[PDB]
């Protein structure tokens, strides 16, 4: 139980790096002294902190994709609009509280290039394809429907080798994952290319007494890193 | 209820900085997460988080 | 402001509803000005 | 040989005749005289010169019959400071706060004098705020918010009789105000036109005159 | 008989210095580092280019009000809207536009605190005040309406006290004036005090033949100097 004073900016948080440590991808984010073929210091990185997402016993899982996270809300988000080229690190922080009477591991992972798919439905068409509003969730995040192939006919079983943390309220309570920018372009439009998706998946489901309050919490809190930009738009 | 806010009711100009220290009251066991956030004059107390 | 960021977790014996002290104070570098006198009360 | 007569205290230290009070006989007892460096209905020109100033000044107060007799009464000269109450009526608190400065004379005694410091919050006094206090929003209807800084806000004085019982002899104080360790700044162009307002230079678009006298022609004396 | 290449962030101006140099009040703009009793450098600090008001044979006068002209148009205009507290400098270039065979010398002046005053009159009662468009007139300007007392009782016949460049068509095209922070404060509203008001007069009035583009312009372009803010609020 170390002591919690963690403050950059603004934003101020208060977490802790007693059990768990880091993982990273094997490379810290960096920037480009290239052919391509701004820097903002002082307002950007600072933790943005979502919206705590509840967490029933019969939930299914979240998954937000970066940068579509802020792309609708944010400082962030505006010079997001006005520029078209985009590249930029990840500090992701997953944070769930409850009790030690509580219990259910978690899997934070984060898939990059996390292509997504539905079923097929309506009521007897043969094609479809996913909406804006679940290619492109927002903040908010989407709880997706099928976990065991996580909406891409792609089992959890093996998600692990990609970057991921567990959180066991028995041992974890915390989780905190760096992602690099990950492209075949160093540079690529914000707008139109949702990079890595990052996933939380509930496997040992939550489970309680009665009476114990049904629903913890996760709260996320992600801060962006060595951001950089070239040309720009003008404002409205 | 401050002895600050009182004695600045004996003088009219005010000036400087200010600590505010919140103590919680609940168990060991309870935990949660809450949001403090100051606003500067101009704009408002804002909508949602 | 002050928002509830987060459920509050109970375990099973904590009460679902806590108090919460604040406590205030200035910083070194308060200054007043005009010394005036406020309002109070005083009989025979 | 020297410019020292050419410098602003030099320019501005002189007692002027500033406020005139009425004591009567048959209203309630006081008066109520917000300072204003105007009254003396030249001052406003000498200082509207500048813009930035800054100024301690110096207060005396003559008290007599309408008659100028010397009269034995005994007068209570109260400054009070921004912010503070002002005297509801004769009797009120105001008078005895003692927060409020207070002055006690005879007539018979020679003017109290006294002096008044810098009391803005500003670094100095402002004639024009172009613009609106802070912070100056919409919904207005009231059309008073606009060129008004009440940062050049001196206090006011009062005075009394004193009680209980109103006084025999009518009165007349007569307020004689001098400036001191005048600073000015950025400087402005001098008034042409006649005033309309107080705390404002609105001008009569009907009646514009020349700035001094005019000719018949150019080649005439 | 010079080129022309000026150029900052992103804005581009052509100028010349081939007559008088600059003028100043006196203090190029700077910084405050005490107890008062955010600093952009490589964006606000752009040349904003006004638009160029036309002059005709019968014109009266223009003024502008400073920070309010750019207070509700561009970046700076924003981090205005955003912030409450302001400080910074400005570097006023005024350029006007004509051949040899038209004639018209200006008065380019700056007048800190131009507190104005309209006309009393409509019915033949006593009171009425300037509108919100009126002292707040923004980018557009506002043509004035009594020149000789610049609707202030105010004669032009003393305004050179004030920080002053003469435009002469036959001598000089250009005009440049450098004007530093001014008030009792360290920092004021932008939104609510319009501190110096920039004004442009024409007193040997615009001439020509007839048939020669009766129409000279005044391209006003403007750039901060030293800009300073303090504390943020939230965005829309």
């Amino acid at each position: 139980d170390r002591v919690a004073q963690l403050t950059i900016g603004n934003s101020t948080i208060t977490t802790q790096e007693a059990a768990n440590i880091i993982v990273g991808y094997g490379e810290w984010p960096s920037y480009c002294s290239d052919s391509d073929a701004t820097r903002p210091d002082v307002s950007v990185n600072r933790f943005y902190t979502l919206d705590t997402k509840l967490w029933e016993k019969s939930s299914k899982g979240w998954y937000w994709k970066f940068p579509d996270v802020l792309t609708e809300t944010g400082v962030f988000g505006q010079n997001a609009q006005f520029h078209y080229l985009y590249r930029s690190g990840f500090c992701i922080h997953v944070q769930c509280n409850a009790s030690k009477f509580h219990q259910g591991a978690l899997l934070v992972a984060v898939l990059p290039e996390y292509v997504i798919g539905t079923v097929a439905g309506g009521t007897g068409t043969e094609d479809s394809h996913p909406p804006y509003k679940q290619t492109q969730p927002g903040a908010d995040g989407f709880e997706l429907q099928h976990p065991y192939v996580l909406d891409a006919g792609i089992p959890i079983s093996q998600l692990t080798v990609c970057p991921h943390q567990w959180i066991n309220l028995r041992t974890n309570n915390c989780a905190t994952i760096i992602v690099p920018y990950i492209n075949a372009l160093p540079f690529d439009s914000a707008l139109n290319h949702c990079n890595f998706g990052l996933l939380v998946v509930p496997i040992s489901p939550l489970d309680y007494d009665q009476g114990a309050t049904p629903v913890i919490p996760i709260t996320i809190t992600l801060a962006p890193m060595c951001s950089e930009f070239a040309g720009l738009r003008q404002a409205v | 209820s401050t002895l600050l806010g009182q004695l600045c009711g004996y003088y009219t100009q005010w000036s400087g900085s200010l600590e505010v220290t919140f103590m919680f009251t609940g168990s060991f066991m309870a935990t949660g997460k809450m949001l403090i956030a100051y606003t500067p004059p101009g704009g408002p107390l804002p909508k949602d988080r | 402001s002050i928002w509830y960021q987060t459920n509050y977790v109970v375990p099973i014996g904590a009460p679902n509803t806590a108090y919460i002290i604040a406590l205030a104070a200035a910083q070194k570098n308060f200054t007043m000005q005009l010394c005036k006198d406020a309002s109070d009360i005083l009989q025979t | 040989h020297s410019t020292a007569e050419t410098t602003l205290d030099s320019f501005f230290s002189r007692a002027g005749l500033v406020g005139e009070i009425d004591l009567p006989l048959e209203p309630n007892g006081y008066a109520n005289w917000d300072i204003d460096i105007t009254g003396y209905a030249q001052m406003r020109r000498k200082v509207e010169l500048f813009t930035y100033m800054r100024f301690d000044a110096e207060f005396t107060f003559v008290a007599c019959t309408p008659t100028g007799e010397v009269v034995p009464q005994l007068l209570q000269y109260m400054f009070v400071p921004p912010g503070a109450p002002k005297p509801d009526s004769r009797e009120s608190l105001a008078w005895q706060t003692a927060t409020n400065p207070s002055v006690f004379v005879k007539l018979s005694d020679p003017p109290a004098q006294v002096s008044v410091p810098f009391m803005s919050p500003a670094s100095a006094y402002q004639w024009f705020y172009d613009g609106y206090p802070t912070f100056g929003e919409h919904k207005q209807e009231k059309d008073l918010e606009y060129g008004a800084c009440p940062n050049n806000m001196m206090g006011t004085f009062s005075v009394r009789t004193v009680g209980t019982s109103k006084s025999k002899y009518p009165l007349v104080v007569r307020i004689y105000m001098r400036m001191k360790h005048v600073r000015a700044w950025i400087p402005r162009p001098m008034r042409n036109q006649n005033y309309l307002f107080k705390a404002n230079p609105n001008y009569a678009g009907n009646s514009i005159k020349p700035t001094g006298a005019s000719r018949t022609a150019i080649t005439t004396l």
